[PDB]
Order: structure tokens, then C-alpha cells, then sequence
């Protein structure tokens, strides 16, 4: 379980788009991370606009 | 003639039966009951099928439900605090069998989560 | 929960709910032959000690042993077929340790499919004490084998109102629909079935 | 009981023929020709190596027609057939 | 509430206690898979 | 002292309510019964065997099996103690070995044809 | 209720009375009329299907 | 002088349970109970070191080196108790 220490791998092209893959993860943890990580990404990230 | 409860187990040093009034089983006269149960520490749900545990060859492995969490409810209520109204006041509620306490478990959980965020450490290929 | 499929909370298994016992029942005969009588015993020839551990001294699997498809339930030994060759062999019987012939193993194996644990054996032996054994039949043996059958995926469930469905997914308690108070539902039926 | 015909309804008398139900085991069916080849020759070797009266007695009494000791002897005592039979076997098995 | 998001389900949903049963059709009597094996003697199509 | 774990293994055979079996006390005089290794492999002896019974149940028993090799001396052969092994014996006389046999470190004759016959029916190792 | 009743699924007392003994194996009762009855139980039996 | 004890060891009841942990005794630690094939207690002139040869789930075979000096083959259970297959051979 521990040695199964996941592999954070990435495909990043330019500054506009990125694919981030992380496996393997225990039963139903993908959602446990992905869902609240997205909730952060979409609201509480710091920026500027008109 | 007895109603065997869980308290009727022999005491063991660093163990606490949480469940003393648990109705193990019901003896009448000249009823004889004698057994050795094996408790283990472990994680999640593990049938007897999977783990197949026997100390002796008249044992019967039993299904393990380890998680000492009975139910978990978050609650998300508007708190107008000071300036803005749309703030969340989160109070989550935890139910435990007593083996661990709610608090203990909540902290173990946060730790599991943080540690899981640590897996976004070094990228690759 | 597509076209009639049904989804389940793992919680039903932890609190042994949709779990049912089932008892199969295996049977074998010690028929009696032109080549000589078959016999129910422990010492089958070409078998590894490992395969024999669970058989009692008579060659019947012992109560409360876990039996896998391919295991022996009942050891039975028949003589070599193509009959008793009088002209040369008859003499050999005298010549050499009379009964030193040859005997192959024709036992009772748990079939592909399965069994579980042996719960009950029945022997119906010669000097037949109230029994109508067939002509040729020396005794018969039945071994009863049970299994606790939890609700695996692929099973069938249905309500009284005639909702045939298959169990198609077992969700962990954690990620399946729960009321405000942390109480989750146990099963998830498609409305499209109505 | 004779050999039964190969085509009979089995079980539920619907459409099964009793060739359906029986698998295959072995083609060579070995240990037949080679064994007989060694067998009858060695048998005959020791058969010949003792007095032909004794050998031949239950050679053909047990292996050229049928089963008899009452009728065994051409014409001697039941005692003598018994006797020389046994002793013949004995010397035949283990020569001193 | 969804289990996995914690967001609610955008529309209320009927729930309740339902009597439901486990039928004779479990998946033991049911799943086979042949590679190779025996074959009938007159007709050489397989059996087990 | 070697005897006792094999005792242990014997009595650990589960019982059954049955009548008693008459065992095949094999000897130099008779056919060595079929012998098998714990691996279910057939073991072919070099000659006949003698059996020393140590324990018995109703239908099976434990024996010390003395394995004899044949040796040429005057008009055929004589049986010489060659090796030994513990085994249990079922009612069909078949000897089931609790291990590979122990090779032993270093006025009766038998017929050539006798051993021929044993070669043929296969309870003898040629050479 | 009437279905488990009319089928012979269950076991019902024959008279008013009291219980004497209760094994997993059998039950024994003491009735009004003086009787005391043993009812053994179908401990774990296999069914046609 | 070792193979006969491989045979005597492999004669022990293969009882499939979890793999036990055997106490790998050392100069650093106590010597454990040691018994001769008779069941008699043999007490050593110092501590002992072990070399594991074979292992089942609940028992293993070891060569026991005795310092003060000598050696002996034995089997060890999950009680660590050394059961010798013979009285120690003095070097």
C-alpha cells in the first residue's frame, strides 16, 4: 500500500493547459482528491480582471 | 443457566471491552460454552473469504468490519460574520463505537488527507 | 443502474444482509465388477500426501474441511479394466502374493463449479440394515457441502411488484447517496423502470 | 448381462444418445503386447525348468480350459497333487 | 447529497424502506469458461 | 528418535467408525506392494520389502519399511538390506512414504525367472 | 402470518403452558393438562433446490 | 551431517496459518530454552547465534552456534524454543 506511493506524472503544454495524472490510489480516493481540488481551483485561486 | 454477555470474557491486560452488555449467547442448564475469539487490528472491510484466518483447524474465520465509524455528517450553514453574509460555518458530526474517539479519528483522517496531498510532490514524464 | 441493473451499498455485506446458505450434495457408489470389487478407502495410489490430508482413515473427507474444486471427497479404488485374464494371470495370482494385482483410482472430486465445507456424511454399507441398494451396488456414500453466499455482483434481486434486476455495482458506503444526517441509502433503483 | 446398444435415450428421455455422455481416455492402451510378450515367455521358461508333470497339471487345469483338485490328478492321490503342486511352486519361486 | 462530491442533488428525491429479495439465480450456477478438455466418443464435440 | 514425528503424522490421520482391516504383511517372500513418495510419484524398489508395524488404526497403519536389493550369488539372487523408510499402509496394501528412503551406508537364493516376473509386473528396478 | 402457519414452516405450542428447555436442537414445554413435550428441530436441512 | 535433519524437519505438520516471527537469538541477547531430543533441558556455556536454513509458517530449522565453542541443529517454534535434534557436537 505504501510502496504503491503514487506516480505523479504530467503532460504540460504551454501555460494554458495541463494534464496531471496520479495513480495508483486506494479505492475511491480519486474522487476524494479530485473533487475538492477542483472546488479550490475554480474559486479560491488568486488573480485579476476588469 | 446463564445469558452470556460480552463482559463474560476473561479480562486481558491492555484491552477494554467497550461492549460489555452485548448478548453473546444464551445457555440453559448443563449448557456448555467455551471458546477463543481472535480480535485483530486492521483497516476497512475484509470478509472471512479473503483473509482466511485460523489459529487452529477447527476455527472459523469471520468477516472483519474494522472502521469504528458509525456515521459521518457534515453541516454547512450560513454564518453572516462581520462584513459578508455568504460565509460557510462547517460543523461535521462524528459517531464512534468508542474504540477510538471522534476527535482521534478526525485527526487521523486529516493526516491521511494531507499525506495524500504530499503525493503531488515530484512530477515526471 | 442502466436497463434494469441495480446498485448496492457495500454496507449490506458487512451487516450480513443479502447472504444465504446453500447446501449441495455429492454422492458416489462402490459398484461391484467383472474385474473385481471396488472399495472405498484412503490409500488411493498415485496421490500426493498433500491431497490426502483431509480424508479420514476410510477415505471419506472429514467433517468441517474446506474443499476446493478438484479436491477429493471420497476415495474409491477400482481394479484395472479389460477384465480378469484367466489363462496367464490366474496362475500369477497363485505364484505371487495373491491379491497382488493392480488398482486404479476412481474417486469423488469436487466438480468445477465448487463446494464449500463438508457438513455431513452418510454411509449405506453392506449388511444393509434397512436399505434397498441397486444390483451390483456394494455401498453408497453421500457428502453434504455448504457455502455462505453473500450478494456478489451478477446476482438477482426483485421486489414484490415485479422489479427484476441484477446487482451490477457494489459501491463502498463512502461515495453513495446519503441523507442530510450521515445515513446512507442501501440500494439505488432506476426510475426508468417504472 | 450383454453389451447394451450405443443409442438409447438417457436421463430425461428427450434426445440424448448414450454416446453423447461418454468421454475419451487413452488411445495406446499399452502394457498389452509387450507385457504378454515378456509374460508368456518367462512363464514358459520356468514352466519348462521344473518337471513337466507338476507344471503342466495346473498349467492347463488353470489355464487352457477350466478352473479342480478332486479331478486334478490324471490318477494319483489328492494328497500327492496337493503336495507336489505346493512344493513345485515353492522351488519354482525361490531356487535354493 | 452525493456521497462523492458532498454537493446536493439538484432536485429532491424519493427514498424509503423497500422490501426486496434475493432470488434463486445466484452466480454460482452460472459462470463457466472452457479452454480444452474431454470430448464425446461418437461425436467429437466436447464435454466436461 | 527419528520414529516419533512420523508417529505424530500418523495419528493425525482422522478416524472413522469402521471394522478392522487385515493388512498385507509383505516380506522377502512376497511382492513388494506399490510404493509412493510423498509427491505421489511411484517408487520402484530394487527388491522385496519387510514391514515393521508401529501403530495401527482400523483401516490404515504405520510401518517401518525395510527395502531389500537383490544380489547375485549362486543360481540366482539373495535379498540384502539396502534401505529403509517410514510409511503408512492402507487396506489395499499400498505403501505411502513419509519421505524419500534412507540409503544404508556400508543363506537363501531366489530364481532368475522369479525376478524376471517381478521386472515385468513392475515392482522391481532392473540392473 | 397465516402462510407461515398453514405451510408447516414453523412450530407452534399446542396448548397454554410454559417452556422447560430450549436447545438449538429441540424445545421442551410443560402443558396445562400435565403433559410435557419434546419438539426436536430440523437443525440444518437441505431442500430439493 | 545436515540432510537427515532436512528430512526430520520436513516431517513436521505443515499448519497453514500466518507466518510466525521467530526470535533470532544472538550474542546480544539471552539464550532461549534449549531441549535435547529427550525433552531434557540443555543449558549452554554462553549465548548462541542462529543460521536459518528452512522455514514453514510456524516453525523453522536452524544451526545453533554456541560460544563461551560448539554447534547443534534444531527446530524453532514461534516460542523461539530451540528443540535440538541432537546433543551439541563439541568443536
Amino acid at each position: 500500500s505504501k510502496l504503491k506511493a503514487p506516480v505523479f506524472t504530467v503532460r504540460t503544454q504551454g501555460r494554458e493547459y495541463g494534464e496531471f495524472v496520479l495513480e495508483p490510489l486506494e479505492r475511491g480516493f480519486g474522487v476524494t482528491l479530485g473533487n475538492p481540488l477542483r472546488r479550490i481551483l475554480l474559486s479560491s485561486i488568486p488573480g485579476t480582471a476588469v | 443457566p446463564k445469558e452470556v454477555k460480552a463482559r463474560d470474557f476473561l479480562p486481558v491486560a491492555d484491552v477494554e471491552i467497550m461492549n460489555p452488555d452485548l448478548h453473546i449467547a444464551t445457555l440453559e442448564e448443563g449448557g456448555r460454552l467455551n471458546m477463543e475469539v481472535r480480535v485483530d487490528r486492521g483497516v476497512g472491510y475484509v470478509p472471512a473469504e479473503k483473509h482466511g484466518i485460523k489459529d487452529r483447524i477447527n476455527a472459523i474465520p469471520v468477516d472483519a468490519v474494522f472502521s469504528p465509524v458509525r456515521r459521518v455528517a457534515f453541516q454547512v450553514e450560513d454564518t453572516r460574520l462581520g462584513q459578508r453574509t455568504d460565509l460557510d460555518k462547517l460543523t461535521l458530526r462524528i459517531w464512534t463505537d468508542g474504540s477510538v474517539t471522534p476527535l482521534e479519528a478526525l485527526n487521523q483522517a486529516v493526516e491521511i488527507l494531507r499525506e495524500h496531498l504530499t503525493y503531488f510532490s515530484n512530477p515526471q514524464a | 443502474n442502466f436497463e434494469d441493473a441495480i446498485v448496492i451499498s457495500e454496507e449490506l455485506l458487512k451487516r450480513d444482509f443479502y447472504t444465504s446458505i446453500h447446501i449441495e450434495r455429492y454422492e458416489i457408489e462402490a459398484r461391484d465388477t467383472k474385474l473385481g470389487p471396488e472399495r472405498i478407502t484412503r490409500d488411493i495410489p498415485h496421490l500426493s500426501e498433500a491431497a490426502l490430508r483431509d480424508l479420514d482413515e476410510e477415505g471419506v473427507v472429514r467433517i468441517g474441511a474446506e474443499v476446493k474444486p478438484g479436491d477429493i471427497l471420497v476415495g474409491r479404488t477400482s481394479f484395472k479394466g479389460e477384465s480378469e485374464p484367466t489363462p496367464e494371470e490366474r496362475l500369477l495370482r497363485s505364484i505371487f502374493g495373491e491379491k497382488a494385482r493392480d488398482v486404479k483410482d476412481t474417486s469423488l472430486r469436487v466438480p468445477p463449479g465448487e463446494g464449500g465445507i463438508v457438513v455431513r456424511t452418510v454411509r449405506l454399507r453392506r449388511g444393509d440394515p434397512g436399505v434397498e441398494l441397486k444390483p451390483g451396488v456394494r455401498e453408497v456414500v453421500r457428502v453434504y457441502v455448504a457455502q455462505k453466499r453473500k450478494l456478489q455482483v451478477g446476482d438477482k434481486l426483485a421486489n414484490r411488484h415485479g422489479n427484476k434486476g441484477v446487482v451490477a455495482k457494489i459501491l463502498p458506503v463512502e461515495d453513495m447517496p446519503h441523507l442530510p444526517d450521515g445515513t446512507p441509502v442501501d440500494v439505488i433503483l432506476n426510475p426508468l423502470g417504472v | 448381462q450383454e453389451p447394451v446398444s450405443l443409442e438409447t435415450p438417457i436421463g430425461d428421455e428427450k434426445d440424448s444418445f448414450y454416446g453423447d455422455f461418454i468421454p475419451d481416455e487413452h488411445l495406446p492402451s499399452p502394457v498389452d503386447a509387450a507385457t504378454q510378450s515378456l509374460l508368456s515367455e518367462e512363464l514358459e521358461k520356468a514352466l519348462s525348468k521344473l518337471s513337466e508333470r507338476e507344471a503342466m497339471v495346473l498349467k492347463l487345469r488353470k489355464g487352457l480350459i477350466d478352473g479342480e483338485e478332486v479331478g486334478a490328478f490324471f490318477g494319483v492321490t489328492r494328497e500327492r497333487i496337493r503336495q507336489i503342486e505346493n512344493k513345485a511352486l515353492r522351488k519354482l519361486k525361490y531356487h535354493e | 447529497y452525493d456521497g462523492r462530491t458532498g454537493e446536493p442533488i439538484e432536485g429532491p428525491i424519493v427514498v424509503g424502506q423497500m422490501f426486496i429479495m434475493k432470488l434463486y439465480h445466484m452466480v454460482e450456477d452460472k459462470m463457466h469458461a472452457r479452454s480444452t478438455g474431454p470430448y464425446s466418443l461418437i461425436t467429437q464435440q466436447p464435454l466436461g | 528418535g527419528f520414529v516419533e514425528p512420523y508417529i505424530r503424522l500418523f495419528e493425525a490421520i482422522p478416524d472413522a467408525e469402521t471394522e478392522l482391516a487385515t493388512f498385507y504383511d509383505a516380506d522377502l517372500d512376497t511382492l513388494p506392494p506399490r510404493m509412493f513418495l510423498p509427491s505421489g510419484d511411484l517408487y520402484t524398489p530394487p527388491g522385496p520389502v519387510r514391514l515393521e508395524e508401529i501403530k495401527r488404526k482400523r483401516r490404515v497403519r504405520l510401518v517401518k519399511v525395510s527395502i531389500y536389493r537383490f544380489e547375485h550369488v549362486g543360481l540366482g539372487l539373495a535379498a540384502r538390506p539396502y534401505a529403509y523408510a517410514y510409511a503408512w499402509q492402507g487396506d489395499n496394501g499400498i505403501l505411502h512414504l513419509y519421505h524419500a528412503p534412507v540409503v544404508l551406508e556400508d543363506e537363501v537364493t531366489y530364481n532368475e525367472s522369479y525376478v524376471r516376473l517381478m521386472r515385468a509386473m513392475g515392482h522391481v528396478d532392473a540392473f | 402470518e397465516r402462510v407461515v402457519r398453514d405451510s408447516l414452516a414453523a412450530l407452534y405450542a399446542e396448548e397454554d403452558g410454559e417452556v422447560a428447555k430450549v436447545d438449538g436442537n429441540r424445545i421442551v414445554v410443560r402443558y396445562e393438562d400435565g403433559r410435557l413435550v419434546e419438539y426436536p428441530l430440523r437443525r440444518f436441512y437441505r431442500s430439493n433446490q
